[PDB]
């Protein structure tokens, strides 16, 4: 199917908003926004570029990878972008 | 005690230009320069965090009706309402590490040391606010930024703000639950003038004193340099003055 959703997620400090555009099992587009800190700041663009377009199955692979390049996201754990980005 | 510059530099009728100055001063700071403390106020406006998209966070039509300016800042967080009753300040220092949690914690301690001068029992602050016990109301919110060589911290303190406005600007999932958040806000935030009778200039003077002592800096008033001036105008002309920037869509360096 073609599917598009929007999701909020309260972390310990902050709120991750996600919008995903899904073509079957595959990520056509993604936009991540909201109330948080992330250094470097343009790492947010890397995280969107990485997810576009992988498979909604191998999301965690992408999250954990991303973080292992050394990204600092105060009060927002890596399993917070998992809850934010998860549909089912 | 090393020398610092106190910049009393503000454009309340232009929040966008105000935020440009904040980025300029951060951006032109070479490691080893005198640390900077700036104080400033914004007239009616909503400032959204860097990762925020205006249309998702705030009621744009309510803002336009009432002449409330939209503005996006360089740092994360956090959308907030500002008026002439908020004292805004920022601190830029040399940095040799990337421990942003330490910065937040240090600056919170300086705020607390400052409000003690006014006879207030202020309290951190898991990371980026300061409160007065009553059971506690937030009176200050903060954000910041780091890069190789420099850190930026800035905060807004509610001195005599219209606390009702904090909720009137936010975008509500259903307009019926506009009341659950409004009554929750008023129970969680206060003005410094709720607890002590201070003018905004005495709050500021306490802050200058608290920050001097806690940071071991002797802040003497200074003016903006030409280098900081140009960069500010450029940042305004190319970035802060644009709808794309303020709407939350521009996420790339344009210098």
């Amino acid at each position: 199917m073609h599917m598009m959703y929007s999701k909020n997620w309260k972390a310990k400090k902050g709120l991750i908003r996600v919008t995903l555009d899904l073509d079957g099992n595959r990520i056509k587009d993604i936009h991540i926004s909201g109330d948080f800190f992330m250094f470097p700041e343009d790492s947010i663009n890397r995280l969107e570029d990485m997810l576009r377009g992988s498979s909604i199955e191998k999301i965690n692979d992408i999250i954990r990878d991303f973080y292992n390049q050394g990204v600092i996201t105060p009060g927002v754990e890596p399993e917070d972008f998992i809850q934010a980005l998860r549909v089912i | 005690h090393m020398e610092g510059r106190l910049l009393l530099l503000e454009t309340p009728g232009n929040t966008r230009m105000s935020l440009a100055y904040d980025e300029a001063i951060y951006r032109s700071f070479q490691y080893g320069d005198k640390p900077i403390l700036r104080f400033y106020r914004h007239d009616r406006s909503v400032i959204i965090g860097y990762f925020q998209v205006a249309e998702e966070e705030v009621d744009l039509d309510y803002m336009k009706k009432n002449g409330i300016m939209l503005a996006r800042r360089y740092t994360g967080g956090g959308a907030v309402y500002h008026d002439l009753g908020d004292l805004n300040f920022s601190v830029v220092r040399s940095s040799d590490d990337m421990d942003i949690t330490s910065m937040f914690r240090t600056m919170n301690e300086a705020v607390v040391n400052s409000l003690r001068i006014l006879g207030l029992d202020a309290r951190p602050g898991e990371l980026n606010d300061v409160s007065i016990p009553v059971g506690e109301k937030k009176i200050m919110g903060a954000a910041g930024a780091m890069r190789k060589g420099a850190k930026l911290w800035h905060a807004a303190m509610l001195v005599h703000t219209d606390l009702d406005m904090l909720s009137a600007v936010l975008k509500v999932p259903d307009e019926k639950f506009r009341d659950k958040i409004a009554k929750s806000t008023r129970e969680r935030v206060a003005n410094v003038t709720d607890f002590v009778d201070v003018s905004i200039d005495e709050v500021r003077n306490a802050l200058i004193r608290g920050f001097s002592e806690t940071l071991h800096i002797d802040f003497r008033e200074d003016t903006i340099t030409e280098k900081e001036e140009s960069l500010a105008r450029e940042l305004f002309d190319k970035k802060y003055s644009t709808e794309e920037w303020n709407m939350g869509l521009l996420r790339k360096e344009v210098v």
